[PDB]
RNA sequence: AUCUGGUUGAUCCUGCCAGUAGUCAUAUGCUUGUCUCAAAGAUUAAGCCAUGCAUGUCUAAGUAUAAGCAAAUACAGUGAAACUGCGAAUGGCUCAUUAAAUCAGUUAUCGUUUAUUUGAUAGUUACAUGGUAUAACUGUGGUAAUUCUAGAGCUAAUACAUGCUUAAAAUCUCGAAGAGAUGUAUUUAUUAGAUAAAAAAUUGAUGAUUCAUAAUAACUUUUCGAAUCGCAUGGCCGCUGGCGAUGGUUCAUUCAAAUUUCUGCCCUAUCAACUUUCGAUGGUAGGAUAGUGGCCUACCAUGGUUUCAACGGGUAACGGGGAAUAAGGGUUCGAUUCCGGAGAGGGAGCCUGAGAAACGGCUACCACAUCCAAGGAAGGCAGCAGGCGCGCAAAUUACCCAAUCCUAAUUCAGGGAGGUAGUGACAAUAAAUAACGAUACAGGUUGUAUUGGAAUGAGUACAAUGUAAAUACCUUAACGAGGAACAAUUGGAGGGCAAGUCUGGUGAGCAGCCGCGGAUUCCAGCUCCAAUAGCGUAUAUUAAAGUUGUUGCAGUUAAAAAGCUCGUAGUUGAACUUUGGGCCCGGUUGGCCAACGGGGCCUUUUUUACUUUGAAAAAAUUAGAGUGUUCAAAGCAGGCGUGCUCGAAUAUAUUAGCAUGGAAUAAUAGAAUAGGACG
RNA sequence: CUAGUACCGAUUGAAUGGCUUAGUGAGGCCUCAGGAUCUGCUUAGAGUCAGAGCGGA
């Protein structure tokens, strides 16, 4: 099938090559995965050892980090909004590693209004706590603006095609300043 | 496979066949020491040859040289053993005045033609042949044995043969029947 | 380097094909049969049990009787044979089959050795008129044994004679052993003979039957298997002449058709 | 080839073990463990050629099911189990321990060791690293793990074990001064004592080493195992204490005494 | 190591030819007695193949109600079939393809997978669950046909599928107490994994890491954490216990695999420019893989190699260890016993498994080709033996697991792997075909002819030995030589080149070369010479050959200096820089002394080439030490009293890489707008 | 007359091989679907009598 060998190629002086020998069975490769949004559908592939990868087809839900809050919550998936190897990617919402997505906010939201006590738009053990919390409240300006909306800003950073499950962390920074510019030009 | 087995030619032919004055040097050495073939001369000057080859080899080697003292000390040693070298002689100079009848004075054939026993060198190979003649206590039929110093003293007529102390051959053996048949008739 | 490899390879494709143009003739039942010829060299002999022990190795015995010609299909080797037997009585008639046939088989005894006043004059004779191919057989080496390398050192006095007629052979079958006579029997069936200079450039067929018609009109059937036939050629028997053929059949009719030599 | 290879040629077989040429086609093959290939001793060709108890692969095999034959302390009957340095084998009926070391030809010697020492071995120290739960552990070249090393204890020393329970009881330093015993290389089989050592950083490290007779020579480290202090090995030497003699000084001694 | 013959009527050169010797180089002709040893369908056709065989396997220890056999009421000995497990990816064969490819020496994985062996390692989640089950078996059948298989009725597991049981503490979250969570594996995001030195307003390793390992928040469609087998029958008053077998998670180890750094290859310019569409060179992101990488995709840039020979063409080209030829340097060869690669008629694809792009596995196409009831079915000898075809050119359709070793659940079964015998003037070792008296004659104890006792194996054979059983060798009772018919050949006799003024015939034959003959060269008979169980011929190659020349040729007149000058690549290039002199130590060898080597002190005191020493360069082969195989070629053995004991050395191996001592010879760099050194 | 040696060059006679334009394309593998059959649970057929409905292969 699909090869990996470099036999077939030019040398570097330009020179062609002639067919040393057959095809080897340890030099194969495989056909893409090209995983969708969707519900959940995952086959397994037998690999050399007689190990296992995990090749998803169909996706709906995640899990994300809050990396600067340092707390992580299983949410679903919206779509996909820019990606810079492939327009094409967009167009069919394909996830691939690094891909931009909207996730749904809400599961942040009851974590923090109950974390900090604090709207994001009773009993002395909560308001102890909260007390002590409060000189960290203080949120970026363009994080808290999006939760109006109810998603935000994604980026993947497993390999589903290889893993068979999809994971990232909310844009947060500098990162979020450049695809913002990206996205609106 | 089994390992192969290992093999050497042991003489060596004059390069120009017909020179005459060297012919008559060879039917001297035949008819002075009963031989039955040039080869039988070949293989001694072949042997010969190597001798010298090696002793020419270590005198370019200084003196005190390690192996110079080794392999020449063996060499030395080896050919008084068998009396083709005096022990006065017992330096390596001398090998190279060696010459063919130093070797052939050595074989049994003559050996058992100079203690007596036999009355001519075509007589004492006769003997050999038959099995007449032992080295201690092996009976020996190999002309061209080199007999070491050792051994002269008891080169004898073997013990299972008439000469020896056995039963008469099978002709004797005869012609005593015969007669005695006819004595009583 | 492709075009010269090329080259050879349909060069191949002739010599293959070319091959079995040649062997087409014996392939099978429905093809020619091969004309063996027995001649004993003593009278000790008997040819009957030259034959027989032949045929045990076919390992059919269906095939194994008032009569000296034989044909015979051998299931084994798929082979068709015609086995005549000469009388040995006539001198001229030994000659005169063994003129026809593809193989002769030299029957020799390791009892009694050949006699030169009859038993060489045979084969001297054939030589000297060709012989499209030859075999050295013995029947009855077991009659001497004591130990069978008592049977080796005859065996190889008699194929030190033999090849001295024959040097193009070096082996001489003992029949007694059945792996030497498969062996034999092998060869008969797959190998082809020499030609015949003399005799393949005319025509020339073995009587199957003889009829015959009114001064006479004699009948013959046959196969072909020298050059060929036609209607208007002339014909001699060996020990009455010449005469003239009228008509051919296969079995579509040829007839003489009077432009002709007389 | 397609996968592992099953068999091994006579005359590729490592010159060491002494097989003649002309006896058969093929040679043992050692099976996978403790030693590698290469500088391993079979336990067939150990009971056969050396020590003549058996007269056939056959005989061997008939030894082994009796269960006569342990090394280092357990009951072993694969024909071809590779020993190697330093293991020691007992037999048990006719009261015999040997424990496996060089000639100074570099092949292994039959030598004979009291019921005392059987009980343990030296084993040289290859890694020490963190296990799973932060346990730390140390590697021998014979491939034993153990639990718990003594916290100085460090790559290229020496650890002395005891064959019952398998457990470290004292150790000595890689340092100038110690004896050292050479396996490997041209110089196999030598003994003398360390002089110093040559850093190659990215490179292999060479050692300077001299014998009783105060001759010299140099070996990669890889090549040197620690074997005691100076005058004080922690195991008996075989016959002749690794002391390298010349070609002549050979000679003279066989006739001196062989030759009388 | 250093030859001889052939160009005028008469010579000397240049030049080539003829002769000579070797060949683990093949073929072929004549001849053939003994012992040891031994290659063998490579060359042409990686052409085609009848028939038989070449891979299976069980222990005390997975599954027994054979309606098998043979003699403790669940069973208990032995054991066909069948399920389960493991193996069949090793071995054996061949050399078609292939020219920076394979391969050799030397490196790397901080870039990755690994059945098995060996050593460590899981208190965390019922006194024994279910057929969503079936083979062998019993019984009813189909088809010309194959290792074809349908319908029906039974029953097992270490097969398949489910599912429990065992301590205490600490910490964190939620909330006064309480309640909840925590093993291991998977995926992601954060945190620790320190370090040169002092005063005021706990911590591992490396040359080197985002190493080893630990901690926090979650995630999984939910990995593993014993529903198993033999033997033995103890301790405490129904509880507790021993020695083993087979499995299982992760780490290490062993047998391995894949990729990879540096340098090295035959002929050709009547091949000078090549690569990029359709990946050519590089960058960023992704996919795929066990994993690195244009390995593939999207976007972007315009690169990469070459007269120091790229690219193209040829090879009657698998690479290497090695073989023949010995003054030295070289020339020619390596299909073939060991190591590495590739293939199973030609191309492509893939299942099972730790491992295959497998062909004594499967699927398709192309080319061949077998059986038939004409409906269909089946195929791969470059495994062993054998056949056809080809050609100058190559063995028996034999016996056996006794040895060497390999595989399996295994001491036991299996193995055309391997061994034994048959065929065998490929090559190699030893070595018969006669010895000695008398008489007569001649000679100085040696020749030439009638005559007599002794000696022996070739061969045959009782026996023992040999061997898995045999044959043969080694040993041996009996028999076994006088033309000792128990009878040695193959080429020559002008020269090169040993040996005929012999004799008869003749006026087609001989001759590698010069030549003979209308006879020393032809033919026949005597005699003589050479090598000899061997000798001759053809073809290729090496030496003599200084007719390929680096060592080491030649160019006025013999083959060969270009009409002439300029000039890039290439080769080559003047002299010069610390020299000399003192004073200690000092090893080796020979007579305190001399020579030859070496170290220390005093006297103003950047980068390469080259050479020495060392580690490395598989075994066999080569050189070489020891040892009475009866000697030898061989082998690695074998000695000594009649239990004791020495061995299985040593050397060589261009070049490239690594470590180290030297500073002659030959290159390179430095302070001049000082922008320099010491400060 | 016969033998020997070659050139074109007609048929493509009648084939074999390389390159190339246009058109077509077996098979297994991955993937979107399909569902002959088999079977678990469930209000409910009887003290197997159905039906339905929710799953797995």
């Amino acid at each position: 099938g699909i090869s990996r060998d470099s036999r077939h190629k030019r040398s570097a002086t330009g020179a062609k090559r002639a067919q040393f020998r057959k095809k080897r069975k340890f030099e194969l490769g495989r056909q893409p995965a090209n995983t969708k949004i969707g519900a959940k559908r995952i086959h397994s592939v037998r690999t050399r050892g007689g190990n296992k990868k995990y090749r998803a087809l169909r996706i709906e839900t995640g899990n994300f980090s809050w990396a600067s809050e340092g707390i992580s919550k299983k949410t679903r998936i919206a779509g996909v909004v820019y990606h810079p190897s492939n327009n094409e990617l967009v167009r069919t919402n394909t996830l691939t590693k690094a891909a931009i997505v909207q996730i749904d906010a809400t599961p942040f939201r009851q974590w923090f209004e109950a974390h900090y006590g604090q709207t994001l738009g009773k009993s002395k053990n909560a308001e102890r706590k909260w007390a002590a919390r409060a000189a960290s409240a203080k949120i970026e300006s363009s994080v808290e603006s999006q939760f109006s909306a109810g998603r935000l800003y994604a980026c993947i950073s497993s390999r589903p095609g290889q893993s068979g499950r999809c994971d990232g962390y909310i844009l947060e920074g500098e990162e979020l300043a450049f695809y913002l510019r990206r996205l609106t030009a | 496979p089994r390992a192969p087995r290992t093999y050497s030619k042991t003489y060596s032919t004059p390069k120009r066949p017909y020179e005459s004055s060297r012919l008559d040097a060879e039917l001297k050495l035949a008819g002075e020491f009963g031989l039955k073939n040039k080869k039988e001369i070949y293989r001694i000057s072949f042997q010969l040859s190597k001798i010298r080859r090696a002793a020419r080899d270590l005198l370019t080697r200084d003196e005190k040289d390690p192996k110079r003292l080794f392999e020449g000390n063996a060499l030395i040693r080896r050919l008084v053993r068998v009396g083709v070298l005096s022990e006065d002689k017992k330096k390596l100079d001398y090998v190279l005045a060696l010459k063919v009848e130093d070797f052939l004075e050595r074989r049994l054939q003559t050996q058992v033609y100079k203690l007596g026993l036999a009355k001519s060198v075509h007589h004492a190979r006769v003997l050999i042949t038959q099995r007449h003649i032992a080295v201690g206590k092996q009976i020996v039929n190999i002309p061209s044995f080199m007999v070491r110093l050792d051994s002269e003293k008891h080169i004898d007529f073997a013990p299972t043969s008439p000469f020896g102390g056995a039963r008469p051959g099978r002709v004797a053996r005869r012609n005593a029947a015969r007669k005695a048949e006819a004595s009583g008739e | 380097k492709l075009q010269r490899k090329n080259k050879a390879k349909q060069l191949r494709a002739q010599r293959i094909l070319d091959s079995i143009e040649n062997r087409k003739l014996f392939e099978g039942k429905n093809g020619a049969a091969k004309i063996i010829t027995i001649v004993p060299l003593v009278n000790d002999l008997d040819p009957l049990d030259i034959l027989y022990k032949l045929l045990k190795c076919a390992d059919d015995e269906g095939i194994m009787d008032s009569k000296r010609i034989f044909n015979v299909h051998i299931k084994k080797f798929k082979s068709n044979l015609k086995i005549i037997i000469p009388d040995m009585t006539n001198f001229l008639n030994i000659l005169d089959c063994a003129k026809v046939a593809d193989f002769v088989v030299f029957g020799l005894s390791g009892v009694q050795e050949v006699d030169e006043e009859f038993g060489e004059q045979i084969i001297r004779a054939l030589e000297l008129q060709g012989i499209a191919s030859y075999i050295g057989v013995i029947s009855n080496l077991s009659a001497v044994h004591e130990k069978e390398k008592f049977q080796l050192d005859v065996k190889q006095s008699l194929e030190s004679y033999f090849k001295h007629f024959f040097p193009s052979e070096e082996r001489v079958y003992n029949l007694e052993k059945n792996s030497d006579a498969l062996n034999v029997l092998r060869t008969l069936c797959q190998r082809l003979p020499r030609s015949i200079n003399w005799r393949d450039n005319r025509g020339y067929v073995v009587a199957d039957f003889v009829d015959f018609v009114e001064s006479g009109d004699l009948v013959i059937e046959g196969t072909v298997r020298g050059i060929g036939f036609n209607a208007n050629r002339l014909v001699h028997i060996p020990d009455f002449g010449d005469f003239q053929l009228n008509k051919i059949e296969k079995i579509t009719v040829f007839e003489s058709n009077m432009n002709r030599d007389t | 080839a397609r996968g592992p290879k099953k068999h091994l040629k006579r005359l590729a077989a490592p010159h060491h073990w002494l097989l003649d040429k002309l006896s058969g086609c093929y040679a043992p093959r050692p099976s996978a463990g403790p030693h590698k290939l290469r500088e391993s001793l079979p336990l067939i060709v150990f009971l056969r050629n050396r020590l003549k108890y058996a007269l056939n692969g056959r005989e061997v095999k008939a030894i082994l099911m009796q269960r006569h034959v342990k090394v280092d302390g357990k009951v072993r009957t694969d024909t071809t189990y590779p020993a190697g340095f330093m293991d020691v084998i007992t037999l048990d009926a006719t009261n015999e321990n040997f424990r496996l070391v060089y000639d100074v030809k570099g092949r292994f010697a039959v030598h004979r060791i009291t019921d005392e020492e059987a009980s343990y071995k030296l084993g040289k120290v290859k890694k020490v690293q963190l296990g799973k739960k932060g346990v730390p552990y140390v590697v021998t070249h014979d491939g034993r793990t153990i639990r718990y090393p003594d916290p100085n204890i460090k790559v290229n020393d020496t650890v002395k074990i005891d064959l019952a329970s398998g457990k470290i009881t004292d150790f000595i330093k890689f340092d100038a001064g110690k004896l050292v015993y050479v396996t490997g290389g041209r110089n196999l089989g030598r003994i003398g004592t360390i002089v110093h050592k040559e850093r190659h950083d990215g490179g292999f490290d060479l050692v300077h080493i001299k014998d009783s007779l105060d001759n010299t020579f140099v070996t990669r480290l890889n090549n040197v195992f620690v074997i005691g202090e100076q005058g004080k090995p922690y195991i008996s030497l075989p016959k002749g204490k690794g002391i390298k003699l010349s070609i002549a000084e050979e000679r003279d001694r066989r006739r001196a005494q062989q030759g009388l």
